[PDB]
DNA sequence: ATTCGAAAATGATTACATTCGAATCCATTCGAAGATTCCATTTGAGCCTGCTCGAGCAGGCTCAAATGGAATCTTCGAATGGATTCGAATGTAATCATTTTCGAATGGATTCGAATGGAATCT
DNA sequence: GATTCCATTCGAATCCATTCGAAAATGATTACATTCGAATCCATTCGAAGATTCCATTTGAGCCTGCTCGAGCAGGCTCAAATGGAATCTTCGAATGGATTCGAATGTAATCATTTTCGAATG
């Protein structure tokens, strides 16, 4: 269902409190076009999917089905992150 | 507390686009934990960008150029 | 023009113009890099619409799309060591 | 500035029945002034490397050589050397 | 030419009584070559991206904030900063 | 000098001459550019050549070899993160 | 007279220690002229190219076997097996 | 030619990352990994050599090759 | 489908950069010797990996309830964006006066050696 | 308690780094000429706070069942040791080729003043 289309798998207003709250830390009174945001959130959603698909490899690695935390840490560490 | 509104159904549909069969039940803080690490990296430098221009508002292209410093490339908001 | 002595749609004067504009130091720009880079970015250009055309004709439909242009893109080895970005809707 | 018209052109050259959208108009803009700046700064290397001034075609031949994959770079270099060749005469 | 004076002198003023090979001298060159050339592009990037022709010490200092790893470009925020001022001072 | 005046050891001539040998275009460059970027030259090539000296006086000698250079780089997280180039010479951390 | 495992931790120790070059001169130099002969024919060498070939070559070898090693452990062995180099290699981005 | 890199020089690099047992089956997957890396250099440092016409490759080429290929060397001029 | 400020094309003119022949002179190639040292082959053994089976765990799906998101004006005052000086600063042009780079030369620092007295391993 | 490995310990020739000298770049100073980056003023957007919903998504609870995990063998495959046997490496010497410099001689790109068209904003 979801490998076939193209929407945004998350729902906006939390990613844009989100992203706000983040941009606090840097700068106080930030103002943010919505293209900002918009463009966030399909990097965001590009890269998550992108460590899925690596975390899938590493499981079937170890010979599971089930995705697990060290799964994610050894994609992460392979790609120097 | 806004990274919990990443729910248990947007990482499951998110991990359903990777080709994920089944999903550990602590999957979902590591997922937030490392959403959360790249986020900051990005408004991080996107901020930069949009203080050389003495700016108060942060841009569509503040965004792509941080991206693309990074080497995540994005095409359809300029450039 | 420039580009009907050369046989092509791309411009060569802009591209000149660009090229001039994106050289460090004092150098300068011949007349025929302008050629050979309009030429490439054709190429190139026809090339990626080409294969979303088939992909869009695939589907019974007239117009191309970022999906299209995203599955012709990731179908193919070269456009998809070429390109790394990430398409907007696709 | 854009590419809109020419990528039109081509566009009605190889489809002369489909169309385009204004996304998939903006996504190819975004792909031209990609390879272009790459090009563009790998031949400026080139130039610099070899303690030269002008940039020519053997700096784009060189760079199209050193930037596209394959077969790519074959057609490539075909179509460049061409439109070279049938501009000086 | 070579910096091998230069890191000469700021060994001298770190390490006084340790010295350095010619291999080490190599690297250290290369690695200060290296360094040069990811700022300088990176300003040249920055004035081109507001329209500018002059490259200024807002560019290297925005240069130095985007190539550099926190708590390595604080100091060196500081130490360009402290620079410039005693520079003008006079 | 400059150099003197601004307080360096990295000279701001001839930093100012290639910065303005590296411009596109028909681009300007400002006299405190260069006394900038010396700063930070200095700054850096300071911090690295101090971790190498440490891992000398650790190891009971007197100079600096490409060992050293890599014992200090990879020993530090932030060097280690800024310099990702290869080294001639220094091997590895031994680990494990 | 050593049980199996002792050498072997004991040349882990030598070889992380030491700042050498691993591999033969004359092969590698062989190897080198005969990839390079596919390319262009009566190609000449500085043994400055072989050398940064060579360390280049060994850098690289030495951290896919670190990246090898953190597989073969997530998979709750300690020997190396051809699945661990391919795994690797496909999330660094090669395969 | 690419036999003679030999399976105790591949156990050294093993040894140097750590690695405490190896498999039979590790030597050819190793010979082929470094063949693709060599190449993927070789053609590049050629390419360099050619366009300063140029009959003899030097150590600058392979520095600028290995450079674009995101693999950065210290000690050879760069 | 129209107008039009904007930019590309025409025609010389210089200088300026690039190309053509020599003339070395480094440095790459090539051939030879040989003595040790790496490598190859076999062997014997022990430890590690893989498979089966039961045992414990925990993920997906269903459903009822609650909740928060999306969507479309409304406005309004904040904030970019454009004009016109204008005042701050960069580059060009000569003239020195360093300064750094390429040569040679001995102080310390490094390297190779058998010797010997200690952690480390099996037994 | 008998190997084999580490870990200093003292001896000296050698390799190398750190001082010395001469001469050609090359900064630093002084004085214009003139771009270029700032500072006020005025327009135009555009982003944020508000309101009001139907509704579409999220939340526990649980129950089943599929999945992962732990224990015990069996074997099979990698390691450690010894003995020949190729072959790298160091040094040597000639011979060969081709990179770099340096004058002369062209090939050509940029900057003018006109003219014309063409791409971008608007329908």
């Amino acid at each position: 269902r979801y490998q076939k289309s193209t929407e945004l798998l998350i729902r906006k207003l939390p990613f844009q409190r989100l992203v706000r709250e983040i941009a606090q830390d840097f700068k106080t009174d930030l103002r943010f076009q919505s293209s900002a945001v918009m463009a966030l959130q399909e990097a965001s959603e590009a890269y998550l999917v992108g460590l899925f698909e690596d975390t899938n490899l590493c499981a079937i690695h170890a010979k599971r089905v089930t995705i697990m935390p060290k799964d994610i840490q050894l994609a992460r560490r392979i790609r120097g992150e | 507390d806004n990274i919990q509104g990443i729910t248990k159904p947007a990482i499951r549909r998110l991990a359903r686009r990777g080709g994920v069969k089944r999903i550990s039940g602590l999957i979902y803080e590591e997922t937030r934990g490392v959403l959360k690490v790249f986020l900051e990296n990005v408004i991080r430098d996107a901020v930069t960008y949009t203080e050389h221009a003495k700016r108060k508002t942060v841009t569509a292209m503040d965004v792509v150029y941080a991206l693309k410093r990074q080497g995540r490339t994005l095409y359809g908001f300029g450039g | 023009s420039r580009s009907q002595r050369a046989g092509l749609q791309f411009p060569v004067g802009r591209i000149h113009r660009h090229l001039k504009s994106r050289t460090t130091s004092h150098g300068r720009v011949g007349a025929t890099a302008a050629v050979y880079s309009a030429a490439i970015l054709e190429y190139l250009t026809a090339e990626v619409l080409e294969l979303a055309g088939n992909a869009s004709k695939d589907l019974k439909v007239k117009r191309i799309t970022p999906r299209h242009l995203q599955l012709a893109i990731r179908g193919d080895e070269e456009l998809d060591s070429l390109i790394k970005a990430t398409i907007a809707g696709g | 500035e854009s590419y809109s018209i020419y990528v039109y052109k081509v566009l009605k050259q190889v489809h002369p029945d489909t169309g385009i959208s204004s996304k998939a108009m903006g996504i190819m803009n975004s792909f031209v002034n990609d390879i272009f700046e790459r090009i563009a700064g790998e031949a400026s290397r080139l130039a610099h490397y070899n303690k030269r001034s002008t940039i020519t075609s053997r700096e784009i031949q060189t760079a199209v050589r050193l930037l596209l994959p394959g077969e790519l770079a074959k057609h490539a270099v075909s179509e460049g050397t061409k439109a070279v060749t049938k501009y000086t005469s």
